[PDB]
């Protein structure tokens, strides 16, 4: 059934699964006509597929030419991404392939049901938990891929850099959701404390700073205050 | 005009024959029904005074054999059984109507309801669905189960309808997921007219026994097939134009015919919204519409 606080160690058991989010496969900036009227002009997309055991992020991009001469393009977004999942799943080897896809938002249900018919044994799930994974194109490192992407594509990255060779899996997707949480919540401040000291770096190919074990602390720590902050600021407390 | 004698009335009982009910009382000097009219599907159906559950009765066809009633003490209900004896027949049938012992199935239907419940219904497509080849007649109950039912258990005494499943293999086109899902047009004029029921006359008939029997024995497996079949069209693009008419009457006559205490149970919300007000064929139901606005607009 449904994924939530309840049961949320089952995500970092040896069951391979992975998320799935549609919330960047569609994407417009919203503008005007010389008419005056309103007009949206879309960019590239991607979806996001995340084993969150593992760390390893499926980033399939979503070029806009995919969306020419279609209408009702908002649900059609829905179904393209089924249609990337199972493809991506029908991909993978059989011991690879997932027993659990969990998607961030309901409405991926009945279209990712319908195109992975054809795997009766693949449980498809909603979640209850309000995941911040619409902030992962807050990312440097992604956005650019998914911006420069001239044709689809399908990029291979590790959330979670070089983590699982000192903290568990456990660890590692509670720094990646209060980080993602933070980007979400005010990208600028969360930027800037990622960046603030110009001697701690981001490696080639790694997406986050390179980190101490102290210094991850600090870090986190300063990611929880701008979290309760912005919750200050927004309501006033 | 046929009759269908009862050999006695040892338990209090309510029965109907059609939309019609009367109640009989323990040991009450009746002996059958008469005046059934030729041409149609007929069904007979019992309640208990003692034990209203299991509401049960019997499909027949009057051309297909003379049939009667006996209570059997021991299985504890009314059963149908046929008499191969013709003569022994029309001779119980005449001294039962000499002494006036049989009610008359009434004979003004100014609106012809009977007709208009059973237009498509055929005999031997009901028993396909009640499989049971030594009888001419079909025994149903209010808590016998659906194949599909079985599948989510003695299968004898199943409920046989054809399984609908809008999320399955058979209903989704590969390569046309999104197209199939959203317009179920293929999966109603291709897997099922032509292929399964081969017309919709046949379709209809599955639709209108599944009414009834939702109807007459409260059989959630029958009131879930009937939504299905009815969802399955009003959620089509592409359907026939005698069949979107002939569908309206259908309907009109089956919300007309439901007892108004019942919606709460045997009409299903979802389905019905989303068939007059949002479904490709919201705008090709005006009878139906008009019956469900003006009698259930609380479920609407
Ligand atoms: C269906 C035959 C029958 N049996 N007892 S009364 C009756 C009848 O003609 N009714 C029921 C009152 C008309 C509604």
């Amino acid at each position: 059934g449904a994924m939530n606080s309840s049961n949320y160690a089952e995500l970092f058991n040896n069951d391979i699964k992975l998320f799935v989010d549609d919330t960047n496969v569609y994407r417009v900036t919203v503008h005007k006509t010389f008419e005056g009227n309103v007009a949206t002009k879309a960019i590239n997309g991607c979806i996001f597929t995340l084993n969150p055991k593992t760390g390893h992020l499926f980033l399939k991009i979503i070029h806009t030419s995919v969306w020419a001469g279609q209408k009702r393009l908002s649900q059609l977004a829905k179904w393209k991404t089924a249609e990337e999942v199972s493809a991506l799943v029908r991909s993978l080897p059989k011991e690879e392939q997932p027993k659990q896809i969990i998607v961030t938002r309901k409405a991926m249900l009945d279209p990712l049901e319908v195109h992975m018919l054809d795997f009766p044994n693949i449980a498809i799930r909603p979640t209850e938990l309000r995941l911040p994974f619409s902030a992962a194109m807050s990312i440097d490192k992604l956005s650019d891929v998914v911006m420069k992407a001239t044709e689809p594509q399908m990029v291979l990255f590790n959330i979670y850099d070089d983590w699982l060779d000192r903290i568990s899996s456990y660890t590692a997707f509670s720094r990646l959701t209060l980080l993602l949480r933070a980007l979400k919540t005010n990208e600028e401040s969360a930027k800037m404390i990622l960046l603030s000291d110009p001697t701690i770096t981001i490696k080639s190919y790694h997406l986050w700073p390179s980190f101490t074990d102290e210094q991850w602390i600090t870090i986190e720590s300063q990611m929880r205050d701008l979290i309760l902050t912005e919750y200050g600021r927004k309501y006033n407390v | 005009m046929n009759t269908v004698p009862f050999t006695s009335a040892p338990i209090e009982v309510t029965i109907g024959i059609d939309q019609y009910s009367f109640n009989v009382k323990e040991n009450q000097p009746f002996h059958g029904i008469k005046d059934i009219p030729i041409g149609h599907v007929h069904v007979i159906h019992f309640q208990h005074a003692d034990n209203s559950s299991m509401r049960y009765g019997y499909w027949f066809d009057c051309r297909m054999g003379n049939f009667y009633i006996q209570y059997d003490p021991k299985d504890g209900l009314y059963k149908m059984m046929e008499e191969r004896d013709g003569a022994k027949f029309e001779n119980i049938v005449h001294n039962f109507k000499e002494r006036q012992m049989m009610v008359s199935y009434p004979k003004i239907d100014e609106d012809d309801t009977w007709y208009n419940l059973t237009e498509f219904v055929q005999m031997d497509k009901i028993r396909k669905i009640v499989r049971k080849d030594e009888n001419q007649f079909s025994y149903v109950d209010s808590s016998m189960t659906t194949v599909q039912e079985n599948e989510l258990s003695d299968p004898a005494h199943s409920l046989n309808y054809t399984v609908i499943n809008f999320k399955s293999r058979e209903a989704i086109r590969p390569g046309h997921e999104m197209e199939d899902f959203l317009d179920k047009s293929y999966y109603l004029n291709t897997v099922m007219l032509q292929g399964i029921f081969k017309n919709s006359s046949n379709y209809f008939g599955e639709l209108q026994f599944a009414f009834l029997n939702a109807m007459f024995f409260g059989n959630y497996g029958s009131s879930l097939q009937w939504h299905a079949m009815i969802e399955l069209i009003c959620s089509s693009a592409t359907v026939p134009k005698h069949m979107l008419d002939k569908l309206d009457e259908i309907l009109y006559y089956q919300i007309k015919t439901l007892p108004e205490q019942y919606s709460d149970i045997l009409l299903n919300e979802r389905v019905w919204n989303i068939c007059l007000y949002s479904s490709f064929q919201k705008n090709s139901l005006h009878n139906t519409e008009k019956i469900m606005e003006n009698k259930y607009p609380e479920l609407l």
